[PDB]
């Protein structure tokens, strides 16, 4: 009589075939399933079929009267009343440390090298490999927190600036990641799918914990990155027809209309604020709505309405200012072919919204981090032309300097302000240029044969123009674009795919040290004390 | 020159896997 | 088209920074050509749709 002691009795069991006992033992099972769990079950034979009783053992008292008071009373197939009875230390190096040169992610030929490559002296430090853990990548999040792999292998965390092993999270047939900005979460995407008793092709696991915070499925995917805020109080989550929230870590769906939407296209996190904007697709009638909200006050402060609208893109300001919706759309209306810009002003009071119009479309945008000025690129890849624009606070924006005969469509923004790099990079050919701050010139143009793609530093020290392998031939160089005409970069390392900045913490610099740099005056050690480092 | 100047679990774990052993032989 | 904006005006629906504005010869100037929006009482804006599609949403 000691140990569980937990047989049952459950009357009204019906007597079925050993052929059907499967489906009809699923059948009670789920009907069980609403305050327990099946993990003994027995049933009797009678001459191949039931006798008409059977058990369900749990091993503990608890829940096994629960669920005998929450089954009993009701009639089973029609009729039949059922009765039961029974670390810090060593890790974040890059802010206080000697140089504060911006680092580098290195990847060439596939695996013979795993590194970094540095702001170089073409010193050996430093001289890096690191061994057969990645096949894809060394991938990043975004406080610099990973070196990582995207394969089959799992998802990976590695910490230090020197790469040593931290942690490793389940995953086998991944696909893809989505990274946090402010180090809480991780998530891995995998195009196999699990079987459906956890059903799960997005399973999603803490930095903290190396366990899933949490994990759900996933039938398509239409673009590359369920992401993190610069914060991360709050995110959001959808299969497949929604948006609705996922919280941090809990996966909380709040009641709202205003954080919880039906049917639209795209969504986004703020880069300042807690704040979701998206677009809907027209009624007949009734306006396509972009709407400006607030997430925990659950109401909808700000509609923007514009008729005889097909579609839009969204970009923010990257302090999170300015919000430029770019449309395809020209109006069934007048004849016309022309597009319109909805700029909101959400830092400013009451949110104006103007509009600034183009005979052409476009064909990318950017808006400035930290700057007056707004930088905008419309056209075809023949007829690239980009408008340097300087919006202030209070006002309107207007159209500067406009270039014929132009093919500059990459822009890599720096963090430095004043300066903007401008690249015709895109599958022809690769052509420079350097966009320079009051005045707006066109000054200099650096050659790259090799060169797909153009991407600043979060400093201010480097925006590099560098080659893959597998979208182009064999014209392999790495050339990163200064802004003095010096040279930043010469390295030939055969398969390279990308060179861009492994990241930093939050600064949370003040004005006061930017005041003395507001000030050859001060700076004038610097220099020499380079020069006595270059005396042979 | 301006730049320059500027450069220079295991308890909670353990109960909650204690929880869910309640849990499911209870369940 | 100009038409439509004249007879949407005419009929209560758009508003200027929140005074709902029945006046079609309305001069806005330019702090208030940046605030204009659709009514808070509109179907076109937050909802109580019009006595056409209610006796229409009515079959039976």
């Amino acid at each position: 009589a000691d140990g569980i002691d937990s047989v049952i009795v459950v009357d009204n069991v019906p007597q079925v075939g050993p052929d059907r006992l499967e489906k009809l033992k699923n059948v009670i099972h789920k009907i069980f399933s609403k305050f327990g769990k099946i993990t003994n079950d027995f049933y009797p034979e009678e001459d191949g079929k039931t006798k008409g009783y059977i058990f369900l053992e749990y091993a503990s008292p608890a829940h096994a009267v629960d669920a005998v008071k929450n089954a009993d009373g009701y009639k089973l197939d029609k009729q039949h009343t059922f009765r039961v009875n029974l670390d810090l230390g060593n890790l974040r190096y890059w802010l206080e440390e000697a140089e504060c040169r911006d680092q580098y992610s290195v990847i060439f030929e596939s695996g013979d090298r795993t590194s970094i490559f540095w702001n170089d002296v073409k010193d050996p430090v430093s001289i890096e490999e690191r061994a057969r853990w990645t096949e894809t990548y060394v991938r990043w999040s975004p406080k610099g927190t990973y070196l990582a792999t995207f394969h089959q292998r799992g998802i990976a965390l590695w910490g230090g600036e020197k790469f040593k092993q931290i942690q490793r999270f389940s995953h086998q047939g991944v696909q893809l990641i989505d990274f946090s900005p402010c180090e809480r979460y991780l998530v891995t995407f995998s195009p196999l799918m699990d079987t459906q008793d956890d059903p799960q092709a997005i399973i999603i696991w803490d930095i903290l914990t190396g366990h899933k915070k949490r994990g759900f499925h996933c039938e398509s995917s239409a673009h590359w990155p369920f992401k993190w805020s610069h914060d991360g109080k709050f995110f959001a989550r959808m299969t497949l027809d929604t948006l609705s929230i996922y919280e941090t870590p809990s996966m909380g769906l709040l009641d709202k209309k205003s954080l919880k939407i039906s049917g639209i296209k795209d969504f986004s996190w703020s880069p300042g604020g807690n704040i979701i904007a998206f677009w809907v697709p027209e009624d007949k009638d009734i306006p396509a709505r972009v709407t400006l909200m607030q997430l925990p006050t659950r109401q909808e402060i700000r509609v923007r309405n514009l008729f005889n609208v097909v579609d839009c893109k969204l970009h923010w300001q990257k302090n999170g200012d300015y919000l430029c919706v770019k449309v395809d759309r020209t109006p069934k209306g007048t004849q016309g072919v022309v597009t319109n810009f909805e700029i909101f002003r959400m830092r400013e009071k009451q949110v104006p919204v103007d509009v600034v119009e183009m005979k052409e479309t476009i064909i990318a945008f950017a808006w400035e981090p930290n700057g007056s000025k707004f930088a905008v690129l419309h056209g075809e890849a023949p007829r690239i032309s980009v408008s340097f624009y300087h919006v202030k606070n209070n006002g309107k924006i207007e159209l500067i300097k406009m270039f014929d005969k132009q093919q500059a469509n990459t822009i890599f923004w720096s963090p430095q302000g004043q300066f903007v790099v401008l690249a015709g990079l895109r599958s022809m050919n690769g052509a420079l240029a350097f966009v320079d701050t009051s005045d707006c010139t066109v000054m200099n143009i650096a050659e790259h044969y090799m060169a797909s793609d153009v991407e600043w530093d979060p400093t201010g020290r480097y925006v590099v123009t560098s080659v893959s392998w597998w979208s182009h031939k064999v014209d392999n160089a790495y050339w990163l674009w200064t802004f003095q005409g010096r040279l930043l970069q010469k390295n030939n390392k055969d398969r390279f795919c990308q060179l861009l900045w492994r990241p930093r913490p939050p600064t949370l610099l003040s004005q006061e040290q930017i005041k003395q740099i507001k000030k050859k005056i001060f700076e004038q050690k610097d220099r020499l004390s380079q020069s006595k480092a270059s005396k042979e | 020159e301006k730049e320059k100047k500027e450069l220079q679990i295991p308890l909670i774990k353990s109960a909650y896997e204690e929880q869910r052993i309640k849990d499911m032989d209870l369940w | 088209s100009i038409h439509h904006a004249r007879v949407l005006i005419r009929q209560r629906h758009i508003r200027v920074r929140k005074q709902v504005v029945n006046i079609p010869s309305f001069i806005v100037r330019l702090d208030s050509q940046k605030h204009i929006d659709f009514s808070l009482r509109s179907p076109y804006g937050g909802g109580r749709p019009g006595r056409v599609k209610r006796k229409n949403a009515k079959k039976g």
